[PDB]
């Protein structure tokens, strides 16, 4: 259709990347010189808590183009490398450096199982770029912030729980997340081939103790 | 046609996710398994060679010999 | 838009066959869990037991092969 | 390249006037951010639908489209006792409706 | 002419026609239908993958429990030895039963002899061998005594994967035979539970009192070398896999036992092309190309009624601009046939070329005193550049 929104993620990526003006007043924006007190006031519940912050979300989840370039292998990722790049970016600023407490809704879970099942996506997509480049600069960041921002919206949906302490049959629903969390099998592919980086299979290995220690916390 | 459709749709998420579910159990317990077998054997291995420093050569050299070759079961159809 | 709907409606009967083939592969896998498991248990019990029979017959070091007894009298040789 | 956020300070840049470690990380300066920030000179400059629409068809085909509806209510001399109704269904809605309420009760 | 625009109808035709909402939301109760068909693709494109790379693994090997290619045989081992006072006879025998409903004089049986590898049953008389009959009948000559090592090889086709280990092997996996995998799988599994995984790259591992028995004629146990797993890896191929898989009993025949055609017990299994056929890692693919085979076919039949779809939707907007038209006609019949004629004849006016004020406009007095205010600049600007 067109490439105007791939503008759009790569302003929030670059506004994002300072933690004075540009952070505090989007930390103040997202989570909560005398009258646009009034006038923020005034702007923020006309615009119809917590939603600026799941549609800023999953206006970054969109543009990733996950079921494009995972319906048909290379080009469009060689493509797509620096929106998606800088979109993980932005969406990894907005996991680690605004979520953590005045919330009443589990945005990581309603995230992780929004019927569309973006972790699953992001996993496949990392199975795709660590199947090429060993089998194109920027795929070495893309596998690690895939991999990161998995681990830190599980480990998120749950210190929310922790927090929120309403919905506690949320163990099974994670771990009931259909491609989620990688197989013993490839990991152990993983630390054979000597193609691999030492980076990715340390985020892979850390993922993986996030999986055993989500079963044994089951029980 | 909408209801029909949110049925069918609910109904096989379930049972992705119901099978999703005993994969990850299945695996979990395969890797307990193996895990506990390689520690019950290098325990039994290293009380052996710690141990072994008439009757109690008879004894060691029946547990070592036991120790050599570990078991299975008979598993075949049934002739009669 | 409905003789659209259909089509993929009576599309999904083959996608809900691969669920029963799951299944089974699932279900072979819960047989090999079990006879691994009843493979293991005879031998550890086997060689506890004449671990024991060892300990039997054997009777700075009295206070070792006595911590060894402690060790295998109950089944904490996985420990 | 990719130089610095440094080099980006007004300091170690030109002004309006009126080193040699400035002058090697200006070279990398203007060698990466020219390279980045330089127009497409080629084809897709189309970029969406509402660039390349054109004033003068759509004014053609607004006036064909005016000219012969008008045609249509004025000149057409069938009276107003006399205009036929269309049908609200097909012949293959019809079928359908048929069909499917037949395959209702399941 | 891919256009994005056209496949909504925003407002104006949604509040007239309700009926549109009820199109609308069906499309996209159709846009994550075809959605969850696209991650049912990715998993099925995933279990295969996952099972064609666990094919070799023995979850799917050892289970075999609707039909195992195993079948039991016995083997009497036998002595008759007579004319002794009690030429010492030596008459040994081996003989092959096979578990079933069958019989001893069955013709055409799947013996020992029709279906054995090789039976290499070692004595201490002559040594006899099994090159690839009723019954195994030795006697030679001899007086005091005989022993003889009883050795069976199973019939070690390539088709049969489950190979034995070393000595050691066993001794710190648990697995007294398997495949390759499980002996590239377990020593990696264990590696991680016991922090023998060492850092400088992940190639690094530390060896252990275990380990380095597991390469004794290497001679790796005189140095704690903390090595390549590359090494470790093309260690365990040759060094310990792969013994063709004998099974081993000793026994003497004896000088004064009658015989032992009917008393003593054995254990060896053998059919073996039925379980590496209907494999799930060809099964799901086979399912998985007649899955996309349907979806080929089912295709073309979409994009005809989409076709379709599209052209009814251009007519749907067509009536809409006419609709229009003719409302606003009937709201108000003399302004609606002012704005006809004043965006008709200005119509011509741009699609001609033409550009300019209006001549019957221009052409009274009221319009200079109405406009008194750019006149005085522009004679000032046309007089003081010297044009005027």
């Amino acid at each position: 259709w067109g490439k105007y929104q791939t503008f759009g993620v790569d302003i929030l990526a670059k506004l994002f990347s300072l933690e004075k003006p540009n952070l505090n007043y989007f930390k103040s924006i997202l989570l909560n010189n005398h009258k646009d007190k009034k006038l923020l006031r005034r702007l923020l519940n006309l615009y119809n808590r917590h939603n600026l912050l799941n549609d800023v979300v999953s206006f970054l989840f969109s543009a990733i183009p996950l079921q494009q370039v995972l319906s048909q292998p290379s080009l469009l990722i060689d493509q797509f490398s620096p929106v998606i790049s800088q979109s993980l970016t932005s969406i990894l600023v907005i996991v680690q450096k605004i979520l953590p407490f005045n919330f009443n809704k589990n945005l990581p879970f309603v995230w992780l199982s929004s019927e569309e099942n973006i972790g699953s996506g992001l996993l496949k997509l990392s199975e795709i770029i660590l199947n090429i480049n060993n089998s194109k600069v920027l795929l070495p960041s893309i596998n690690i912030s895939c991999v990161q921002l998995i681990k830190c919206l599980v480990e998120k949906s749950i210190c929310f729980e922790n927090c929120l302490n309403n919905d506690p049959e949320i163990l099974k629903k994670i771990a009931s997340i259909p491609n989620l969390f990688p197989t013993d099998l490839e990991i152990f592919q993983l630390f054979t081939n000597p193609s691999v980086d030492i980076q990715i299979i340390n985020q892979y290995q850390l993922l993986y103790n996030l999986k055993n220690d989500i079963l044994t916390n089951l029980e | 046609q909408m209801e029909k459709l949110d049925a069918k749709l609910n109904h096989l998420k379930k049972l992705e996710k119901f099978m999703e579910l005993e994969r990850k159990t299945l695996e979990r317990q395969q890797e307990n398994l193996l895990i506990q077998r390689l520690n019950f054997n290098q325990n039994s291995s290293k009380i052996v060679n710690v141990l072994s420093k008439e009757e109690i050569r008879s004894q060691i050299d029946h547990f070592k010999s036991m120790l050599s070759k570990p078991e299975t079961l008979s598993i075949g159809k049934n002739p009669f | 838009q409905m003789e659209k709907l259909d089509a993929k409606l009576n599309h999904l009967k083959k996608l809900e066959k691969f669920m029963e083939l799951e299944r089974k592969t699932l279900e072979r896998q819960q047989e090999n869990l079990l006879i691994q498991r009843l493979n293991f248990n005879q031998n550890s019990s086997k060689i506890v037991n004449v671990l024991s029979k060892c300990l039997n017959l054997i009777s700075e070091i009295r206070s070792q092969i006595d911590h060894f007894k402690s060790m295998l009298s109950k089944p904490e040789t996985l420990s | 390249n990719i130089p610095s956020l440094t080099s980006f300070a007004e300091e170690n840049n030109y002004q309006y006037g009126y080193t040699y470690a400035q002058q090697q990380l200006n070279k990398q300066r203007q060698d990466f951010e020219r390279v980045r920030l330089r127009p497409e000179q080629l084809s897709n400059i189309i970029h969406d639908e509402s660039d390349t629409i054109s004033f003068r068809s759509n004014l053609l085909k607004n006036f064909i489209s005016s000219n012969d509806a008008f045609n249509m209510l004025s000149l057409t001399t069938v009276p107003c006792d006399r205009i036929e109704k269309s049908r609200l269904f097909s012949e293959k809605t019809i079928r359908y409706l048929m069909q499917k309420q037949h395959e209702m009760k399941t | 002419h891919s256009h994005p625009s056209d496949m909504v109808i925003p407002d104006h035709l949604a509040e007239l026609i309700p009926e549109l909402y009820s199109f609308q939301q069906l499309v996209d109760s159709e846009k994550r239908l075809d959605h969850f068909i696209h991650l049912r693709n990715l998993h099925m494109k995933r279990m295969v993958a996952q099972w064609e790379r666990s094919k070799l693994s023995q979850e799917f090997l050892y289970p075999h429990l609707n039909f195992p290619n195993v079948k039991f045989l016995r083997i009497f081992i036998s002595n008759v030895s007579e004319n002794q006072p009690w030429n010492a006879t030596w008459t040994m025998r081996i003989e092959g039963r096979l578990l079933d409903n069958v019989q001893a004089n069955d013709p055409a049986r799947e013996k020992f002899s029709s279906f054995i590898e090789s039976i290499v049953v070692d004595f201490k008389l002559e040594s006899v061998k099994w090159q690839y009959f009723d019954g195994l009948d030795i006697k030679r000559v001899g007086s005091e005594n005989v022993e003889c090592t009883i050795s069976i090889l199973r019939k070690s086709s390539p088709e049969e994967p489950f190979m034995s280990y070393s000595p050691q092997l066993t001794a710190i996996i648990g697995l007294k035979s398997g495949t390759s995998h499980d002996a590239i799988f377990s020593i990696y599994k264990y590696i991680h539970l016991n922090e023998l995984l060492t850092n400088d790259q992940v190639s690094i591992v530390k060896l252990d009192t275990q380990l380095i028995t597991l390469l004794p004629s290497s001679l790796k146990e005189s140095s704690p070398d903390t090595m390549k797993l590359t090494d470790l890896l093309s260690l365990i191929n040759s060094t310990h896999l792969l013994p063709l898989q004998p099974i081993e009993i000793d026994y003497t025949v004896r000088v004064d036992k009658a015989s032992t055609y009917g008393e003593l017990v054995l254990d060896i299994e053998v059919a073996l092309k039925f379980n590496n056929t209907q494999r799930e890692s060809q099964i799901g693919a086979a399912e998985l190309n007649e899955n996309a085979r349907e979806l080929e076919q089912i295709k073309p039949k979409i994009a005809l009624q989409d076709k379709e779809i599209t052209s009814v939707l251009s007519n749907l907007h067509e009536s809409n601009k006419r609709y229009r038209f003719f409302k606003k006609i009937s709201e108000d019949p003399v302004k609606a046939l002012n704005e006809c004629i004043a965006s008709t004849s200005n119509a011509l006016k741009v699609l001609s070329g033409d550009e300019g004020y209006n001549e019957d406009m221009v052409r009274r007095a009221n319009f200079y005193k109405e406009n008194e205010a750019m006149l005085r600049e522009n004679i000032e600007v046309i007089l003081s550049n010297g044009r005027m």
